[PDB]
RNA sequence: GCGAGAGGGACACG
């Protein structure tokens, strides 16, 4: 009977991603955890993100803003790579401006205090002389993926634009077991997880906040006498 | 010669071809 | 098929369907004279013991 | 489940509209009527509770057309399920002919109280598990399921847990105590699944010859226990089957699950039958995921040895060619060197692909399963493509060259086009054509129903049930399944004036079959639909078997259109032969007894043949024994010949009263007035299950019987005596 | 042997078929004593007339059909052919 | 799509005036002749009850001035391949001798062999030496349509597969993204820039201004040209016809270039789907027979999403008591409706809707309309109108919903032409963003149809040891017998050109890379690349392409040289045991969607010839109980059933009602009477 | 985050020492990444005890079969190797068996020493006859999961004693399903439905309160990084 | 709330 009980080490690869590694594993414990907890990472991670925006010059989503190069829908679908994080649970709004010439980024916005964005380099759309670009997101707390809630649902005005909403600071998980299984029965594994998230929360969070999901969620099993 | 080289904003497509077609398609 | 012909003649002859057929019973909307629909069920009584 | 079917909640709340109406009135949630229509239209929320609470235990019938035969249309417990699609079980697909390719079906909703049971009982796709055709299971795992059993079941040998019997140095170290521990050890990488171990089984019964040895009469399975050489993949497959059943331990290829369903479907209630089969579908689609079964450019193995062999077959077709352009032979000739060649190299090329495939190849394991497709298609994906036809019909002799995974040239695929299209355009037009056919025969004997249990006339058509043999056997007749199976005794049968074998009045089952087989016996009587003497239908016991069931038919069944669906499901399914019609035409025509194009006329007496052999024309003249006068023959051209017998008709030969004297079809009309209703009708069945059997298509010979029965139901007349008949 | 059926299968088909003679007669047979339920239920405020309704532990909102069904299952009907 | 388009031009149909007709059509005239080659593609055609009938000009095809089909050639001189294009009509085709269009020459137009694949006179094909060919195909893919051309490795499909799959490349919706394809043709750039819709520019010149509704170029010399995009517009089949720039204000573009896209193009090139991961596993039976399981990452990262934009009528006349007017006036109605619409009916722009919610606010006269007495003379006191009306406005069918576009309205008073007795007609266009869902049709190129069983969420799906999910897992046993082996080495070159790759050019170059062109034995990762239709990618190549698989990120080949990966399951955690084959297939969205499919029917309109139920998802209409489906139930013995299917649910228009009652009020169902049809049948026959 | 839906647990006894539990109503698809789990923690994470090697008196070539046995050697060690046992001590304990005369021999005969236990005395073994005589030393110890035979590293440390398959677990077979419950008003809420079979040396329910401790552990080892985490609760 | 025309989907290769 090996007594030994696992434990935890992080190995910091790069900013956005890093490596933990429980070791010892039961025998056969191994793809198992590293599967219960990618599932649980990709999944019940909460996060921020923009759940529906509003500009002034346009009131559905099928139309064109003046002057900006692209369409309404292709600013939807490149504010759809926006990453915030949010601390107020309730919805909160951050307004956007852009007179002229110039290409406006994700670094032009003015989120209020608490939230913040992640990526001021990415592109959103590009302006000339005659450009002008109003737009006022709206981002609320949540987890998973809600589509866009619709504008009777709520009472919501004729210019806004619901946008779909996919709440996951996790980006790219996966795993690998090294067992020992040596001749003399003294097995093991050792499972490596590899965690990669979108800039939101560093790994650590990530698998924190799956770690108390999952510890929360097997109480039903130990608490039964 | 590899691409459909007779238009002016061509992707640059590498293709596979063996045999040049001496006739550009009407 | 063939109605105009089959038709014709059978008016000539002035000739009278039974409609006891399997067809006949389902153009006019009746119990098939098949299955669930012969008089030895569709008449069957029950009643508790 | 098998007798469940998803139904989005769109479309069962407008289905059950009404019913959902009155349940929310009843439940306070609308006021009246009028305010419960417009909360349904609105679709406020509580409505889905509503709808469910309705929707629990109500029939919905689902139909694809073509509605080809019965089991076209099956009722279906419905279930509310998020989505647009009506989720259908994967084991009905055979029955509705239904691929997941872009289908559609139609979902009827029965109200009245008759119209639920009847979907509940008559029409529930659980309670229709076997084909009304010929009895062959139709809900049996197919395609993926096939693929997962036979993986699960097959037995690799030098696989990792194998049971070594080496001694001596060590115990065997295959032994399992239990299929707990096997599968304890195979979650852990130690024990592959198809492995040769040795089992302690004690919830399965053993092979009976196990049984017989140890326990000897009647071992309590469940709680004895036996040893088992088997592998965990066959012991965790024997878990799905019922209780009683005894241990198989077979190789699952396609054709030993239909005899293991088909002794489920006989020996036990059906709704055991259907619970086994959604076992055997859950565990056929879990390890068909495992099998790691796929398809890759580097598993479609190709022959080494193709080049050799193409040329030696290239320089042969050169050497045809050569000796044509020198006037050794006309086109005609030199074409059908070529195409004789060429044939005979193609054979050998999917030989040499056949002996150099491995054995666990996906496409040959997928092949040889028998979940998919035919060995010709895996040599023309790796091999050849051979011979290509014309569209004329002919042999292009060329021929294509080129596997389709090494690649097709742009003539070659040209080539191909012209089978391609002239088989999707032969498609359509014989599917209008079967359509036709099976109108035609539903119209002709929907008025034939079961009407009494039994008229005990002492007629009976008699079988053959397995002919001697020259050298002195008995040799089972082929084609056993359509004729004797599935009938009732007419009358007893003895063995040398001996004991009875089977009474008047058996079913006539396998064991039956077996037990005539034993005894030595050769021909029985058997009742037939032919010389039933009920008065209107047909009455029960003449009948025999019917195939959905397996019990005696009913009072009320409609046997009339289950026999002319039955005739016309396997209808656009037959192909034509490359002058004797072969094909659908050939059934077309002998149905509606027309005058066979190809008539071979047969003798009317029998005696000495005087021949006259006819050029351009012909001439036979058979002495008769009776001498009435040997019947002349002319305007036969020199084409037909010789019926070949025994020998082939000779000068001299003694003919019969039908010795089909050239080849050719024979006419119905004629040989009825010849020999009488007795040999027509045998003519009729014996031609239509031929022309069915060229295609390799099973019908239980009852259905022709019945239609062949309404052929002859009227008598002309001759004298019109002195009562109103012409 | 038959394993716990749900469910539009319970009671098992088979079982039913020993009280009847006949598939179809188990329809009509069915049928016929559903419509005296449904009638018992539906009149049960008024005057009742020979319309025994449910004989079998009816369930909280079961379907007409399945309580017939049940009691069949249970023997306590009976049957006179046409 | 811009290929349907394409497509429908081009296209020979062999029925018509003056022409034979399907009943008429036989089984000869629907072969495919040998003059066919060159002349008339042999694969795209219709597989419904048109086959052979209708048909499509090859590529290189030209029509003769006369009438006939002409074909270029290469005349052969001397035994030398010249360059001298010449047309040939089938007489002058079968009149000499053609020879096959890959052969080799040896860079100066003389063959290696002597025997040479020719064509005969009378379609015959037979090895001929060099001496006697006379003419030579201008290239391979001159037998294919434009349609066929875009299939790779085409010589490798079936002809049904080949017939299906480019029947298929003509019903892709227009995606939102429009990728384009990884492994494709030289015929995308010139099937895309041909079908029109992609703006180019007529003369070369020098960009000025650009914007999502213009494209402003200045020429060489003075003029300017504002190209007005087109944004949003319904095309004939309902789908979107969106045009984006992709240039900006600093670029030069040649006369000719592609200064815009359309749907379905992606700089230039024709993009008719989407390029994701596939395996090609049977997974847990939800991918079987034909079915396929996509990951929710589609949904969430709207891979595979398409705009369709619906168009609605409606027109107030002149009617015999008046005219019809539409107004935010009407009859009785909660009010909470009105709030959509505007003042003058129509609803607003950009305004949501659903199914039964008002889209232009009509009412017409009610009709001929009795007062109460004491209410009529004290009217006639008043001379007060009756003001009765009756409201029957625009409502979308059932099964509809999204944002509302466009309102174009046409009045007398505006001075436009309309029908005549018409005051009045508005036009309102309703777009919805249609999502993929469960059953929507999806399929290749080569043929491999099937309708989506299963969209599972992103975590329970097969992962590389990168840990990146495969999309979609369509099942294997659909692939061997189909002879469509071409998905398998599109799906493999789709990977080698996602990861790139890299010939070791350290001793020379290999063997099988000898005959592969130069700047080809390397590639970046997305390296786009192109296999012609009959002379692309041997079997060869593509092994070698998977030896040399450059690592992603990591020292790690997730695919080895025999094109398959190891798979980690993403229910159970362990690996599949034996190796899946991954890779990028260029897979697209039919015009096959569920929620154009969908029906369900309890009551609706009724004919008034026969009274059975109206038919069709136009109307409400009722599924057809055809002629087999009652010999089926009769089979069966079910009497009741198919009483009630015939009489109390079509025709019994007194029992109809009854049935409504009982089943509302729960009482026991009534007695079915007699069929209306059945007395139409008998008042025609006296 | 509040999950509105508090998960529940209930069981349906089946036999003494069996159970199907059914959790519900569990998020999608959380039936499957604890399904797995709990059923790899209940076959693997329950200390039990068990055989592990086995001299045999009388035989010490002949593998096949022993002397005053109606039985053969294989027998033997299936009936031992099914044999349940407690045990408290780490080290490897020794137990003695020995039957002299004939008659029939079961589990009732080994003597326990203290701390060790049987929970099945009467569970048949072998049979004896002709004065037959029977001596055979066990060798019991505790651990988890099923460690294969394992091999004789020592050349000569037990030239009698062979070693055997042993099953440490106490629960013998889980198997487990899910569901697709109230699709809409639920959302599509899955159903775990587990179905344990165990040893008698404990019931199934307190196999899976042991399992759930484990996997509390193991699970836990992760939330002890960022305590002020944000997660799902049940509350 | 019918008719004609056009296009299209689904339909056994042993
Ligand atoms: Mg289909
Ligand atoms: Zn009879």
């Amino acid at each position: 009977l090996i007594s030994q009980r696992p434990t935890l080490s992080e190995d910091v690869l790069t900013d956005n991603r890093s490596q933990f590694v429980i070791e010892p594993l039961e025998p056969g414990f191994g793809y198992t955890l590293g599967n219960s907890l990618r599932r649980t990472l990709l999944s019940s991670i909460p996060g921020a993100a923009v759940t529906s925006i509003r500009i002034d010059g346009v009131l559905h989503e099928f139309t064109t803003v003046p002057g900006v190069k692209e369409d309404v829908t292709e600013i939807i679908l490149n504010l759809k790579s926006l990453v915030v994080s949010s601390e107020e649970d309730e919805p909160v709004t951050m307004y956007l401006r852009k007179q002229g010439p110039g290409e406006v980024t994700a670094g032009d916005i003015v989120p209020p205090a608490g939230v913040t964005v992640h990526n001021p380099g990415m592109h959103i759309a590009t302006l000339n002389d005659k450009g002008k670009l109003e737009v006022e997101l709206v981002v609320e707390r949540g987890r998973g993926y809600v589509p866009a809630v619709q504008n009777r649902a709520s009472g919501a005005e004729i210019g806004r634009i619901p946008v779909d909403s996919i709440y996951s600071p996790v980006l790219k998980v996966t795993y690998k077991v090294d067992a020992t299984r040596v001749e003399q029965r003294t097995d093991f594994d050792k499972l490596i997880l590899d965690v990669e998230t979108k800039n939101s929360i560093s790994p650590r969070d990530a698998l924190a906040s799956a770690g108390k999901t999952l510890v929360e969620l097997f109480g039903l099993a130990r608490e039964l006498n | 010669s590899s691409s459909n080289n007779s238009v002016p904003g061509a992707p640059n497509r590498v293709s596979f071809a063996k045999l040049r077609e001496p006739l550009e398609v009407p | 098929q063939e109605t105009t012909r089959v038709l014709t003649d059978a008016a000539i002859n002035c000739r009278s369907d039974k409609l006891n057929g399997l067809k006949e019973n389902v153009i006019i909307g009746k119990l098939i004279p098949a299955g669930t629909g012969i008089n030895r069920y569709r008449n069957i009584a029950v009643q508790p013991t | 489940k098998l007798h469940q079917c998803g139904l989005p909640k769109l479309m069962a709340l407008e289905l059950f509209k009404p019913f959902v109406m009155k349940r929310l009135v009843d439940l306070n949630h609308a006021q009246n009527i009028k305010s419960a229509k417009r909360m349904v239209e609105r679709q406020r929320p509580q409505v889905w509770d509503v709808l469910e609470e309705v929707i629990a235990e109500h029939p919905v019938l689902l139909n694809r057309a073509p509605t080809l035969h019965r089991l076209g249309i099956q009722a279906f417990e419905p279930m509310l399920v998020e989505g647009k699609a009506i989720q259908l079980h994967p084991l009905v697909c055979e029955a509705f002919n239904a691929d997941f390719d872009g289908d559609q079906m139609a979902v009827h909703l029965p109200l009245s109280a008759e119209a639920q049971a009847e979907a509940r009982i008559l029409m529930l796709s659980s309670n229709n598990i076997l084909s009304p055709a010929s009895g062959r299971p139709l809900a049996m795992p197919r395609l993926d399921m096939v693929t997962g059993l036979y993986y699960l079941t097959t037995e690799v040998p030098g696989d990792t847990g194998e049971y070594q019997p080496a001694s001596g140095d060590h115990p065997e170290t295959g032994v399992y105590s239990s299929p707990a521990e096997a599968i304890m050890a195979a979650d852990r990488g130690v024990l592959s699944v198809r492995a040769k171990i040795k089992v302690r089984l004690t919830q399965l019964r053993p092979p009976v010859e196990i049984e017989a040895e140890l326990f000897g009469h009647s071992g309590w399975q469940p709680g004895d226990a036996w040893m088992a050489e088997t592998t965990l993949g066959r012991v965790m497959f024997n878990e799905l089957l019922p209780l009683g059943y005894p241990f198989v331990n077979k190789q699952m290829h396609k054709k030993v699950q239909a005899a293991i369903i088909n002794d489920l479907a006989e020996r036990y209630p059906m709704i055991v039958v259907a619970q086994t089969v959604d076992k055997l579908k859950d565990a056929g689609f879990y390890w068909a995921t495992r099998s790691g079964v796929t398809v890759s450019m580097a598993d479609v193995l190709v022959p080494p040895r193709k080049k050799e062999i193409l040329d030696h077959y290239e320089e042969r077709a050169d050497k045809v060619e050569k000796q044509f352009q020198r006037g050794a032979l006309n086109h005609d000739e030199r074409n059908e060197a070529l195409v004789e060649i060429w044939k005979e190299a193609t054979d050998e090329v999917g030989q040499a692909l056949r002996e150099h495939y491995p054995d666990d190849n996906p496409i040959i394991t997928i092949v040889d399963s028998g979940a998919t497709g035919n060995f010709t298609q895996t040599r023309t994906l790796a091999g050849m493509k051979g011979l290509v036809t014309n569209p004329k019909g002919e042999f292009i002799p060329r021929p294509v060259k080129s596997s389709f995974r090494e690649g097709l040239t742009v003539l070659e695929y040209f080539i191909n086009t012209h089978g391609a299209r002239k088989g999707l355009a032969d498609t359509a037009l014989r599917t209008a054509d079967s359509g036709y056919l099976t109108r035609r025969l539903v119209d002709v004997s929907q008025d034939v129903i079961v009407r009494e249990h039994d008229c005990q006339t002492e007629r009976g058509i008699v079988v053959e049930l397995a002919e001697r043999a020259p050298d002195g056997t008995l040799i089972r007749d082929p084609y056993i399944e359509t004729s004797a199976y599935a009938r009732t005794l007419g009358t007893d049968a003895v063995d040398e004036a001996g004991n009875v074998i089977v009474e008047r009045g058996q079913d006539l089952g396998d064991p039956e079959i077996d037990a005539l087989l034993a005894a030595g016996i050769t021909q029985v009587k058997v009742r037939s639909v032919l010389t039933c003497a009920t008065s209107t239908g047909v009455c029960a016991t003449c009948y025999g078997r019917s195939m959905a069931t397996g019990k005696l038919v009913d009072i009320g069944e409609a046997v009339g259109i289950v026999a002319a669906q039955s005739i016309g499901e396997p209808g656009t399914q037959l192909t034509m032969r490359t002058d004797i019609t072969g094909g659908l035409p050939r059934v077309q025509e002998l149905f509606e007894a027309r005058v066979p194009r190809g008539k071979a006329p047969i003798a009317d007496v029998t005696g000495r043949v005087r021949l006259e052999d006819g050029e351009r024309f012909y001439k036979i003249t058979i002495v008769p024994d009776d001498g009435g006068e040997e019947v002349v023959y002319d305007k036969i051209s020199k084409r037909q010949r010789l019926r070949v017998f025994k020998r082939v008709l000779s000068d001299g030969d003694h003919v019969e009263v039908g010795q089909q004297l050239m080849e050719g079809s024979a006419d119905p009309h004629e040989v009825l007035r010849v020999q009488g209703p007795r040999e027509v009708q045998i003519h009729l069945v014996r031609e239509v299950q031929e022309v069915y059997r060229a295609q390799g298509v099973s019908i239980h010979d009852k259905h022709i019987e019945v239609i062949v029965r309404q052929m002859l139901r009227r008598v002309t007349i001759i004298d019109s005596g002195s009562t109103e008949f012409l | 042997g038959y394993d716990t059926p749900l469910g539009i299968t319970n009671p098992p088909i088979d079982e039913l078929l020993d009280r009847v003679s006949s598939k179809y007669a188990l329809v009509i047979y069915a049928a016929k004593r559903a419509r005296q339920i449904n009638d018992y239920y539906n009149q049960l405020g008024e005057g009742i007339l020979e319309y025994v309704g449910p004989l079998v532990e009816p369930g909280l909102q079961e379907k007409p059909l399945s309580i017939a069904l049940r009691e069949i299952h249970a023997d306590l009907l009976e049957h006179t052919e046409g | 799509n811009p290929l349907s388009g394409l497509t429908h031009k081009r296209r020979l149909s062999a029925l018509g005036p003056g022409g034979l007709s399907r009943e008429r059509a036989g089984l000869e005239v629907r072969d495919v002749h040998p003059s066919h080659y060159g002349r008339m593609c042999p694969i795209e055609t219709p597989e419904g009850p048109n086959i052979g009938l209708i048909g499509s000009l090859s590529v290189y095809a030209r029509v003769n001035p006369f009438g006939f089909i002409e074909t270029p050639y290469r005349k052969v001189v001397d035994g030398v391949v010249s360059d001298e294009i010449v047309y040939l009509t089938a007489d002058e085709e079968d009149r000499h001798v053609v020879a096959q269009a890959n052969s080799p020459i040896d860079a100066d137009g003389r063959f290696v062999e002597p025997r040479v694949l020719v064509r005969r006179k009378a379609g015959e094909v037979e090895y001929v030496p060099s001496s006697e060919v006379d003419y030579m195909d201008v290239s391979p893919r001159q037998m294919v349509s434009v349609a066929t051309a875009m299939i790779p490795f085409l010589e490798h499909d079936d002809a049904n597969r080949a017939l299906m799959g480019a029947n298929m490349q003509r019903q892709a919706v227009p995606l939102v993204r429009s990728e384009a394809p990884l492994v494709g043709t030289g015929m995308e750039l010139r099937a895309a820039i041909d079908a029109g819709d992609v703006v180019v520019a007529e003369e070369s010149g020098v960009i000025e201004e650009v914007s999502a509704d213009y494209i402003t170029v200045m020429h060489d010399n003075g003029t300017r040209r504002t190209y007005r995009m087109r944004k949003f517009a319904r095309s004939n089949h309902g789908t979107c016809a969106n045009q984006c720039p992709i240039v900006d204000a600093g670029d030069r573009v040649e006369a000719g270039q592609v200064i815009a896209d359309g749907p379905c193009t992606d700089d230039g090139e024709m993009a008719l789907g989407k390029n994701l991961l596939v395996a090609i596993m049977p997974w847990e039976g939800h991918n079987y027979e034909d079915a396929i399981i996509l990951s929710n990452r589609l949904v969430e990262e709207d891979v595979l999403t398409s705009i369709h934009i619906e168009e609605h009528e409606i027109d107030a006349r002149d009617t015999k008591l008046g005219a019809e007017e539409i107004t935010r006036d009407i009859p009785n109605i909660s009010d909470e409706v009105l709030a959509d619409l505007d003042e003058r009916g129509i609803v607003r722009i950009g305004a949501e809707v659903r199914d039964g919610d008002i889209l232009v606010g009509k009412v017409t006269p009610k009709g001929e309309t009795e007062l109460t007495p004491e209410e009529r003379l004290l009217r006639a006191i008043f001379g007060e109108k009756a003001r009765e009306v009756r409201d029957t406005s625009l409502k979308v069918p059932h099964g509809e919903s999204g944002k509302v576009i466009g309102i174009r309205v046409f009045s007398r008073e505006d001075e436009d032409e309309l029908p005549a007795g018409v005051n009045e007609l508005v036009r309102v266009y309703v777009a919805q963003k249609r999502k993929i869902s469960d059953g929507d049709k999806l399929a290749g190129r080569h043929g491999n149809k099937g309708v989506i069983g299963k969209i599972l969420p992103v975590e329970d799906m097969p992962f590389l040891a990168d840990g990146t999910p495969v999309d979609i897992i369509l099942n294997t046993h659909g692939v061997p017998r189909r002879m469509n082996i071409g998905q398998i080495l599109e799906t493999h070159l789709g990977w080698c050109a996602h990861s790139g790759w890299k010939v070791d050019a350290a001793k020379g170059v290999p063997d099988w890379a000898a005959r592969l062109p130069d700047e080809l034995l390397e590639a970046q990762p997305n390296a786009i690349v192109s296999t012609p239709v009959f002379d692309g990618a041997q079997e060869a190549e593509l092994q070698g392409l998977l030896s040399c698989t450059l690592p992603n990120r990591d020292g790690d080949v997730l695919v080895d040289a025999d094109g398959k990966a190891m798979l980690f399951d993403g229910r159970s955690g362990e690996p599949f045991p034996y190796p899946v084959t991954v890779g990028y297939m260029y897979i697209m969205k039919l015009h096959h969607l569920v929620d154009d499919k969908i029906h369900a029917r309890s009551t609706g309109p009724y004919s008034m010839i026969t009274q059975q139920p109206l038919g069709g998802k136009a109307q409400f209409g009722g599924q057809r109980f055809g002629e087999m489906e009652c010999w089926a139930m009769q089979a069966y013995g079910a009497a009741y059933t198919l009483q009630e299917l015939l009489t109390i649910k079509s025709d019994d228009t007194v029992g109809r009602v009854k049935v409504y009652e009982a089943i509302v009020k729960g009482e026991n169902i009534p007695e079915p009477g007699i069929p209306e049809s059945f007395k139409v049948l008998l008042k025609e026959l006296q």
